């Protein structure tokens, strides 16, 4: 529940909270491809 | 710097502690999902609050915070304005790009090197007072808000505050407190059940009243690093070295931690409970209270009633202060909150209150405390270890001290293993021992 | 001499003293002394205690009727819970005895001193020169005894509760907290037996190879195991012709060439659940139970379909009701 | 209800970066 | 919980030593290896002592000189040898395993060690004497009259309200 | 028996004390190669 | 003029309000007059054990006892309409209030005597003729003492009275009797007869303290042991009104 | 000379059959058309009775509570007040939850 006018938007709002993680993630992936 | 001439991948952050440092861009770079969480966390918070399910009761840990400092509450702990949340969120976040938009640069684009760019303050760790000034910075830059607050406290609206007169509610601190002997007074104040140094605090007045002290005693500090460099007893003591310099400084937050999870699982003045769960020890007296009252009001004595094991059940005698709630709540008469206080005594609980004066308005703010316990599975069913699923909650408590705890430890397992590294450059011997001049195969022999 | 002192200060960080003692080692080395001291004897004849919030008092010493099992010295009474019972706070001394003062004494003493033998556990790794992440190997035990002895009781709020010293003693704690934990179905309690159960195969593993792969030195009638000298140069046994034989030995790749390394897998391993499971306690120091599925499997009607879990929380009832009989005096086991 | 085709998008947009770096090219 | 509650396992000796071995070998692992690991002699050149070590040839590692002068002084003891050292740890789990496996064949045939005489005759008299021991042995009694009815389905057992035993409050 | 509640804290702080004084005079000396 | 969190710690909520020297000063009691008392308190310093004599019949002695459970020992809060019976007495009649704390004092050997120090039901008269409380002035009466523990209670063992165990069980085939003594829990029920003579007292306030000495039994322990007798002694406040 | 347990024996009085004036548990008074809330404060407060009836005799009692007792008479007994099932004030919570 935000603004009535935001109501299209739940569904990120929903989201955005996971990308904190994606972070240590990625950090995975590139030193990957970069071979370590 | 490539991989020879560096560490490992899993040490990957070494290579960035070698020149000067490639990046502040790195601490940037994430002191900004540190802002951004407030902004996805607290947007997300919001994003499932209701305002009348208790506030703890939906999972917010974010959003308990604000009420606390006097947003979006005013009577009770019943929220008016759900826009406040919001703002701060919705704000932090995009804050948070700045913050983030720039680390990514400094990390990739920028220098290299601002160890030759250097002029401004510049970088070199060893440099005793580039880093004297530095931390000086950061000083001004804390008591900076402490007084922040002292103004939301005394200029912008108040805080919350659950003793205030009527009830809860917004109020401003008009007064804080002045004498040093108090504000100064908790650190020698008793570590144990009791008294605990810090947590131990009736109200705001000694609060906001104490961070004014801070605010200027820490500003105080980074106006005199900034002017000075540092003693030679001090060089002769502590190892300078950027790691080492982490090492100690990790150590702060170890402990800290600790000092937190200690904090929000014992206080009901700064973590009211009208936005985080009833504390632990409320809880079990809060228990007692429904019970004094179910059968007091079903009609027994109380006072006068012989418990089954020869203490009695609704009223029982401590040692020091005379009287209190028994049962095994014993442990928990210290416990100090709104709801129980008006019955309260010279010599302790006054029979003759708890028996007349003890009115309605307690016995269901009292049942809702027994409820509502921090007592809970990581399942998340809120309740006894073995309740059947259906209710379930857990304390904002819960989460909040038991998780700093556990990183707390952690880093306390960090302030060694960096002290540990760090201690070793000081002689050399932590890339390992030379296997032709260790000083043990050339030493007496124990015996 | 310039200053007396001069060779005291040598001494403590005397490099070659039988029994190093650092500057953690001047107060580890009495802070355990009287640490023991108080135990030993507390143990060997003590008085019942208060215990549990009542006036039952729990009887744990030999002269008192202790078998070395059923022995132990009991904890302080929920009468005192957090505050702090030192010797002087008690009237006579017969009150610390009853009230269970001793514990806080033997608890707080040792579970101090311990922290420093954590430190004097690095300080000599410092003067003599070697790599040091030894000591931190040593915390996850630390962690714990400290965990059972000062996270749980501020977490319950009295000493009360605190793994109490002596053996028949740990298996109370323990079959309570499954009952108020369900520790048993804890993510971390796991991945500490997890480690635990791991090292206690890996401690048998990586001794089992070495053993094996041993090399020669020695008759039938001698002891192989003599085939060596302290300060060797090189090491005794054959590491090639050991991973390449585990290696084989299903997979050849799940098997370690880095001798390094595997050392380093045995530390870590164990070192690292164990952590966990410190963490475990000091996690559920504040309530944050174990798992729990009761009545969480279900048909249709709603008939209710026993988990293997909920036989699980059966068991644990039994174990809920008994505990503590005559103080619970309400409904709920807030504490 | 569309919650996660959303997710999806910005979950993937971190490896798209490491793969535009690799076609293109520094980094290294 | 089943043992505990019934063969009351957690006091039977045998069972003990399998603790001791397990836990007593998971120490013994952890600190072989980490002890090892600091007394690594620096032999390759920076931040990565985990390549610096020669697969090929011999070379003490880890000085087992560094070593016991360390413990020696830190512990009062030495692990003076690796062919012991590395052996002992075969020993220490192993064995208690089996001081397990002969603890329950016990409790195959109910010889368990719930017993304890000394202690439960004097606990018929003396109704204000209590030890851990008995204290314990309680929760077992719990355990038992809860869970036996629906553990053990095919015995259709029956346990009235009544029955059940409980302290005063829940 | 207020006495013994001075008589330790001496027996206390002298350690604690000498505990400090012992690492305040600085340890970056007394390892291998005094550095 | 004390609040709690001035007051707590001191162990000063277990020792009862004092009367300052201006006392001696009778309190008019009319006829015409109700009277009753607000919480009567009975702080206590002295407890001494009859001690169980040996076999020999040379008077019984009462040994000195030291305190171990530290201030949970005090009690009041006790209140009761305060009879004006014929020939001008005065008749206290407890209804209710906090009064039984339980005690436990080590003996002069090892033992720990455990009793109840207790009021209740109380019924506390003085003398005849008196229309003034005063230092002459003194009260004596009855009591009753349940026993240490409640109905429900289960020793070590499981045993108990209105629940637990009920028998040897630890010890299946062992002989039944001579255990009685531990399985049936029988519960008691005994006098107590205190005595409160008046020291200090207020004319208006209704105020009077003084020294009081009550005579009862310990713990019946369900029937384990034969009770020992105690003898209880220490200072008591008590504000009188209308 | 044979002691013996006196709850126990008790149940073997009437008081095991029905509800108990003079000492029964406050809690056996739900199972009966609206006798609990308080006409229970009432008949457990109030003297114990020598005989079944005195109940109907309580001071300040209602023209319908009256009643009601009357009604319900069928279902009270009563014994000597059991000192170990009263004292305690156990009769307002034996310490018998759900
Ligand atoms: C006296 C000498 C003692 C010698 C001991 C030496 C041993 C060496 C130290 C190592 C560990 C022991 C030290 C104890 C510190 C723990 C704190 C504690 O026990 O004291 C308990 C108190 C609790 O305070 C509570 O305070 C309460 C007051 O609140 C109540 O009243 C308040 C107002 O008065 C409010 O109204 C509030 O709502 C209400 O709840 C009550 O008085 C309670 O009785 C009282 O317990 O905590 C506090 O304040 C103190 C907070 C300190 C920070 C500690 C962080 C967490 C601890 C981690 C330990 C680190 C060690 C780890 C090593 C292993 C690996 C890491
Ligand atoms: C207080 C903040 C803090 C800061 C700023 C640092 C900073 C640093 N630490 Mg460190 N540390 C800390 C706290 C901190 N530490 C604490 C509290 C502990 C106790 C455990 C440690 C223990 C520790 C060790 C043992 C080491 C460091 C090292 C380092 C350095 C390497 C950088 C790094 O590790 O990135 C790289 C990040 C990683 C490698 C994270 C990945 C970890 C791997 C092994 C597991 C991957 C997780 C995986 C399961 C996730 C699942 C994803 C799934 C989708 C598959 C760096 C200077 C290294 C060093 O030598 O520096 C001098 C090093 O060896 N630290
Ligand atoms: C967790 C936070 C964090 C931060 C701030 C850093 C920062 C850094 N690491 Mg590093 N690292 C981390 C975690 C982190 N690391 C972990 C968990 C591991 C274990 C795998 C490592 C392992 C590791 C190794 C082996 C090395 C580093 C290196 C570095 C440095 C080089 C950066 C670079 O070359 O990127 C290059 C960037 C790319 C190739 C593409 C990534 C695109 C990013 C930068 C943009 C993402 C922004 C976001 C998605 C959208 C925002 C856009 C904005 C405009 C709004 C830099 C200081 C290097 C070093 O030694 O520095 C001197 C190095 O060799 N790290
Ligand atoms: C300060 C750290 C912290 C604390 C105390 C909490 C606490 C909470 N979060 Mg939360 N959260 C955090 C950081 C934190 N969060 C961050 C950084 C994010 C962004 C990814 C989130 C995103 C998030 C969402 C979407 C939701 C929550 C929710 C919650 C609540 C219930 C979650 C739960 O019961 O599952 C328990 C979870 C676990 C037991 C995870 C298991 C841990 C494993 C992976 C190992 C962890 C080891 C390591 C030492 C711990 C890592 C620390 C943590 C930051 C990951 C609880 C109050 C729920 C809620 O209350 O809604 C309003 C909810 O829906 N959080
Ligand atoms: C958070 C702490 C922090 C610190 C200590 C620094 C420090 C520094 N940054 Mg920087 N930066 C940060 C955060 C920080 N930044 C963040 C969050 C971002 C996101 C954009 C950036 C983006 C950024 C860029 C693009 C550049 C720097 C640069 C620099 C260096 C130039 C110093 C200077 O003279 O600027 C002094 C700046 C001020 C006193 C602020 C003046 C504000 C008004 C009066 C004018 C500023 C322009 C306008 C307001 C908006 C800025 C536009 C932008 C192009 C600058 C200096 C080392 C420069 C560099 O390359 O260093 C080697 C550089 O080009 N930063
Ligand atoms: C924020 C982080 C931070 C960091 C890393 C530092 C770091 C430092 N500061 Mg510093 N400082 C800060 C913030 C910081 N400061 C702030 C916010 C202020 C505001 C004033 C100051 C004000 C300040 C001053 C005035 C001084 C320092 C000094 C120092 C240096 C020596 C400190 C020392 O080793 O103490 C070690 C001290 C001890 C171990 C004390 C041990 C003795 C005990 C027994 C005291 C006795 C207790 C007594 C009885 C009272 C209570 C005792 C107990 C019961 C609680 C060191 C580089 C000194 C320096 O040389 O230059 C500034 C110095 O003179 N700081
Ligand atoms: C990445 C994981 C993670 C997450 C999601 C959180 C989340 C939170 N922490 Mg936290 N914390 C963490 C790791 C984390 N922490 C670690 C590794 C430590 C070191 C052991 C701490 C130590 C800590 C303390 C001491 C406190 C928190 C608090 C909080 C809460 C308020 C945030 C805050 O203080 O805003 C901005 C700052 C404040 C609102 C109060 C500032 C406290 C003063 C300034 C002392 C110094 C602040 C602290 C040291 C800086 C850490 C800020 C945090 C954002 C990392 C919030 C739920 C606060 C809390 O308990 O709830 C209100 C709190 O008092 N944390
Ligand atoms: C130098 C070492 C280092 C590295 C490699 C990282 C890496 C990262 N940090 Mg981070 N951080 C650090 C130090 C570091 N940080 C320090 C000193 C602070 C001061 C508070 C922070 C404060 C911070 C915040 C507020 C946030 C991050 C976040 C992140 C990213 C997500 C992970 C996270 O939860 O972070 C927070 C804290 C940690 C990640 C500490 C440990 C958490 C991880 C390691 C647990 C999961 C893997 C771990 C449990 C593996 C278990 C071991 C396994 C063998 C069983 C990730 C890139 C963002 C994030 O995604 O959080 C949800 C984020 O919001 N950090
Ligand atoms: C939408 C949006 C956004 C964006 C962002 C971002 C930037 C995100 C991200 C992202 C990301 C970037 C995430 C993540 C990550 C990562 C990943 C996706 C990864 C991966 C994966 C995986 C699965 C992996 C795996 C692995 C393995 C197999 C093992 C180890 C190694 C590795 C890790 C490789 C934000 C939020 C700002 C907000 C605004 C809008
Ligand atoms: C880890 C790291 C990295 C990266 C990065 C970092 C670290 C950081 C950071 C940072 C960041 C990355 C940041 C940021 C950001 C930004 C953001 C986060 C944003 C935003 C915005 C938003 C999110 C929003 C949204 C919205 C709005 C606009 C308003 C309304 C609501 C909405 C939602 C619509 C890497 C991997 C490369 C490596 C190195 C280090
Ligand atoms: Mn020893 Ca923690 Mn279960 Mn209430 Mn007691
Ligand atoms: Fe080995």
């Amino acid at each position: 529940k935000l603004p009535e006018a935001y109501a299209i938007f739940d569904p990120l709002v929903d989201v955005l909270p996971v990308i904190p993680v994606l972070f240590f993630a990625l950090a995975f992936v590139v030193q990957a491809a970069v071979g370590f | 710097d490539q991989e020879s001439s560096g560490f490992a991948w899993w040490a990957g952050n070494a290579r960035l502690i070698n020149l000067s440092g490639k990046l502040l861009g790195a601490h940037v770079a994430h002191a900004g999902l540190i802002v951004f969480w407030a902004g996805a966390m607290t947007l997300f918070e919001l994003a499932h609050f209701i305002p009348e399910k208790p506030m703890y009761e939906q999972g917010l840990i974010l959003i308990p915070h604000i009420a606390t400092l006097g947003w979006g509450v005013g009577p009770g702990g019943e929220v008016v304005d759900t826009f406040p949340f919001f703002v701060v969120g919705v704000v932090h976040l995009i804050s948070s790009a700045v913050l983030g938009f720039g680390g990514v640069y400094h990390a990739i684009r920028g220098p290299e090197t601002l160890e030759e760019y250097s002029s401004f303050f510049g970088y070199d760790w060893k440099d005793k007072n580039k880093m004297t000034t530095i931390l000086g910075f950061h000083l001004i830059v804390l008591g900076i808000g402490a007084l922040l607050l002292v103004a939301k406290a005394m200029f912008f609206g108040g805080l919350y505050d659950t003793w205030a007169p009527g009830g809860g509610d917004v109020r401003v601190i008009t007064n804080p407190t002045l004498d040093p002997r108090v504000i100064f007074g908790y650190l020698l104040k008793s570590p144990f059940g009791g008294e605990g140094w810090i947590v131990s605090v009736n109200n705001l007045e000694d609060v906001v009243g104490g961070h004014i002290w801070i605010g200027l005693i820490c500003i105080a500090g980074g106006i005199w690093h900034i002017l000075t460099t540092p003693f030679g007893w001090a060089r002769r003591a502590f190892i300078w070295s950027g790691e080492a310099y982490l090492s100690y400084s990790l150590g702060a937050l170890s402990m800290m931690g600790f000092i937190a999870t200690c904090f929000v699982w014992f206080n009901n003045t700064v973590y009211p409970s009208e936005f985080y769960g009833p504390t632990g020890p409320e809880a079990s007296q809060a228990q007692a209270m429904t019970f004094l009252i179910r059968d007091q009001k079903l009609g027994a004595n109380v006072g006068s009633a012989q418990g089954p094991t020869g203490l009695g059940k609704y009223l029982m005698r401590s040692p020091t202060g005379e009287i209190i709630f028994g049962g095994e709540t014993m442990r928990f008469w210290d416990f100090r909150g709104p709801w129980l206080e008006p019955l309260r005594g010279p010599n302790g609980l006054d029979l003759n209150k708890i028996k007349n004066d003890i009115q309605p308005w307690q016995e269901r703010r009292a049942a809702e405390y027994m409820t509502h316990a921090p007592l809970g599975s990581l399942n998340s069913v809120g309740g006894v270890a073995t309740e059947i699923n259906s209710v379930n909650f857990v304390s904002p408590r819960s989460w909040l001290a038991t998780s700093h705890f556990v990183l707390a430890f952690f880093f306390l397992v960090g302030h060694l293993w960096h002290a540990g590294r760090a201690r070793a450059a000081a002689a050399g011997f932590e890339k390992g021992i030379d296997r032709e001049s260790e000083p043990v195969l050339s030493m007496p022999s124990l015996d | 001499s310039a200053n007396l002192w001069e060779r005291f200060c040598n001494w403590v960080t005397s490099t070659d003293n039988r029994l190093y003692v650092g500057w953690f080692g001047v107060i580890m080395i009495p802070t355990l002394l009287a640490a023991t001291i108080c135990f030993v004897i507390a143990f060997i004849a003590a008085p019942p205690v208060d215990i549990d919030g009542i006036r039952e008092p729990v009887s744990g010493s030999l002269l008192y009727g202790n078998n070395i099992i059923t022995g132990a010295v009991v904890p302080s009474s929920n009468a005192i819970g957090l505050h702090f019972y030192p010797i002087w706070e008690a009237a006579s001394l017969d009150e610390w005895l009853y009230n269970g003062g001793p514990y806080q004494l033997i608890i707080f003493h040792f579970l101090l001193g311990a922290s420093c033998y954590m430190g004097r556990q690095w300080e000599l790794s410092y003067r003599l020169g070697m790599r040091p992440w030894i000591c931190v190997a040593y915390s996850a035990p630390l962690a714990s005894a400290f965990a059972v002895f000062l996270i749980y009781p501020i977490g319950q709020g009295s000493f009360s509760d605190g793994m109490p010293l002596g053996i028949s003693g740990t298996f109370n704690f323990m079959i309570v907290f499954q009952a108020e934990h369900n520790i048993l179905m804890h993510p971390f309690h796991q991945l500490g037996v997890a480690g635990v159960f791991g090292g206690a195969l890996f401690c048998a593993m990586h001794g089992s190879l070495v053993t094996s792969s041993l090399i020669r030195e020695t008759t039938e009638t001698e002891s192989a195991n003599y085939g060596y000298k302290f300060g060797q140069e090189e090491e005794t046994y054959n590491i090639v012709a050991a991973h390449g034989y585990f290696g084989r030995l299903i997979f050849q790749y799940a098997s370690f060439n880095n001798s390094r390394s595997l050392h380093f897998f045995l530390a870590a391993w164990r070192v690292v659940g164990v952590w966990f499971a410190a963490l475990g306690i000091s996690t559920m120091a504040f309530n944050l139970n174990g798992f729990n599925f009761n009545h969480s499997v279900i048909d249709a009607k709603g008939n209710v379909i026993n988990t293997w879990a909920d036989i699980i929380n059966r068991a644990n009832l039994g174990m809920e009701v008994m505990h503590e009989r005559n103080a619970h005096n309400f409904p709920l086991d807030l504490a | 209800i569309a919650q996660l085709t959303m997710i999806a998008m910005i979950g993937i947009a971190g490896p798209m970066i490491i793969f535009l770096l690799a076609v293109r090219r520094g980094n290294l | 919980l089943f043992f505990q509650g019934f063969h009351n396992w957690t006091l039977n000796p045998f069972h003990m030593m399998g603790v001791a071995g397990v836990l007593g070998g998971a120490l013994l692992c952890a600190i072989h290896g980490a002890t090892v690991e600091n007394t690594l002699f620096q032999d390759g050149e920076g931040a990565s002592t985990f390549r610096a070590f020669n697969p090929t040839q011999a070379e003490e590692t880890y000085s087992m000189v560094t070593a016991n002068r360390f413990w020696s002084q830190i512990f009062g003891i030495a692990f003076s040898n690796k062919r012991w050292l590395h052996f002992f740890m075969l020993f220490v789990p192993v064995t208690g395993l089996w001081m397990s496996a002969i603890g329950v064949v016990g409790l195959a045939l109910n010889l368990r060690s719930y017993d304890f005489i000394s202690q439960e005759i004097r606990a018929a008299e003396d109704p204000e004497f209590e030890t851990f021991y008995t204290k314990n042995l309680l929760l077992n009694e719990g355990i038992r009259a809860w869970m036996a009815p629906q553990d053990q389905p095919h015995e259709n057992f029956v346990f009235p309200e009544e029955v059940l035993p409980r302290g005063n409050a829940l | 028996m207020e006495t013994l509640k001075i008589t330790v804290y001496i027996v206390v702080t002298f350690f604690v004390l000498l505990f400090v004084f012992g690492f305040l005079s600085g340890d970056p000396a007394r390892n291998p190669k005094r550095k | 003029t004390l609040t709690y969190d001035d007051i707590v710690g001191t162990g000063l909520a277990n020792k009862c309000p004092t009367l300052d020297d201006t006392a001696r000063g009778a309190y008019p009691i009319d006829s015409s007059q109700t009277y009753r008392i607000a919480r009567l308190c009975l702080q206590p310093t002295t407890f001494l054990v009859k001690e169980e004599p040996k076999n020999k019949r040379q008077e019984a002695e009462f040994v000195p006892t030291k305190l171990v459970t530290r201030e949970t020992t005090s009690l009041d809060q006790i209140q009761g309409e305060l009879k004006v019976n014929s020939d001008g007495s005065l008749t206290f009649v407890e209804e209710d209030g906090i009064d039984f704390q339980p005690v436990t004092v080590q003996m002069a050997g090892g033992e720990r005597i455990p009793l109840l120090f207790t009021v209740k039901n109380l019924v506390a008269s003085t003398q005849p003729n008196v229309t003034s409380i005063t230092t002459s002035t003194d009260f004596k009466g009855e009591f009753n003492v349940p026993s240490y523990r409640t109905a429900n209670f289960l020793d070590p063992k499981g045993r108990g009275l209105a629940s637990g165990y009920d028998s040897a069980i630890a010890l299946p085939q062992a002989k039944e009797e001579e255990l009685a003594r531990a399985n049936v829990k029988r519960f008691s029920l005994t006098k107590g007869q205190i005595s409160l003579n008046v020291a200090k007292v207020d004319g208006r306030t209704g105020e009077i303290a003084g020294t009081f000495e009550s005579e009862q039994l310990s713990d019946d322990d369900m029937g384990a042991h034969e009770p020992h007798e105690v003898k209880i002694q220490g200072v008591f406040y008590a504000s009188i009104e209308p | 000379e044979e002691l013996v347990n006196v709850v126990d024996e008790k149940l073997g009085t009437a008081y095991g059959e029905k509800i108990d004036l003079n000492n029964t548990n406050i809690a056996a008074f739900i199972q009966y058309r609206g006798l609990y809330p308080t006409l229970a404060k009432l008949i457990v407060k109030n003297a114990p009775y020598e005989s079944v009836e005195d109940v109907l005799n309580i001071p300040g009692l209602t023209e319908r509570q009256k009643q009601i007792l009357r009604e319900n008479l069928e279902h009270f007994t009563v014994t000597e007040v059991e000192t170990a099932l009263v004292e305690g004030g156990d009769r307002y919570n034996n310490g018998l939850y759900k």
